[PDB]
């Protein structure tokens, strides 16, 4: 699921399984 | 930033792991 474009909910969506109870950040402007 | 390197270009784990906590 990650070795491709990943935009809007598809990433956060990603970001989630991959980071599990880590959690993470989403910041689309930098 | 995380749109540069993973929407507008494929995306990879290493990268994702960065945004990880």
């Amino acid at each position: 699921f990650v070795n491709q474009h990943l935009c809007g909910s598809h990433l956060v969506e990603a970001l989630y399984l991959v980071c599990g109870e880590r959690g993470f950040f989403y910041t689309p402007k930098t | 930033g995380i749109v540069e390197q993973c929407c507008t270009s494929i995306c990879s784990l290493y990268q994702l792991e960065n945004y990880c906590n």
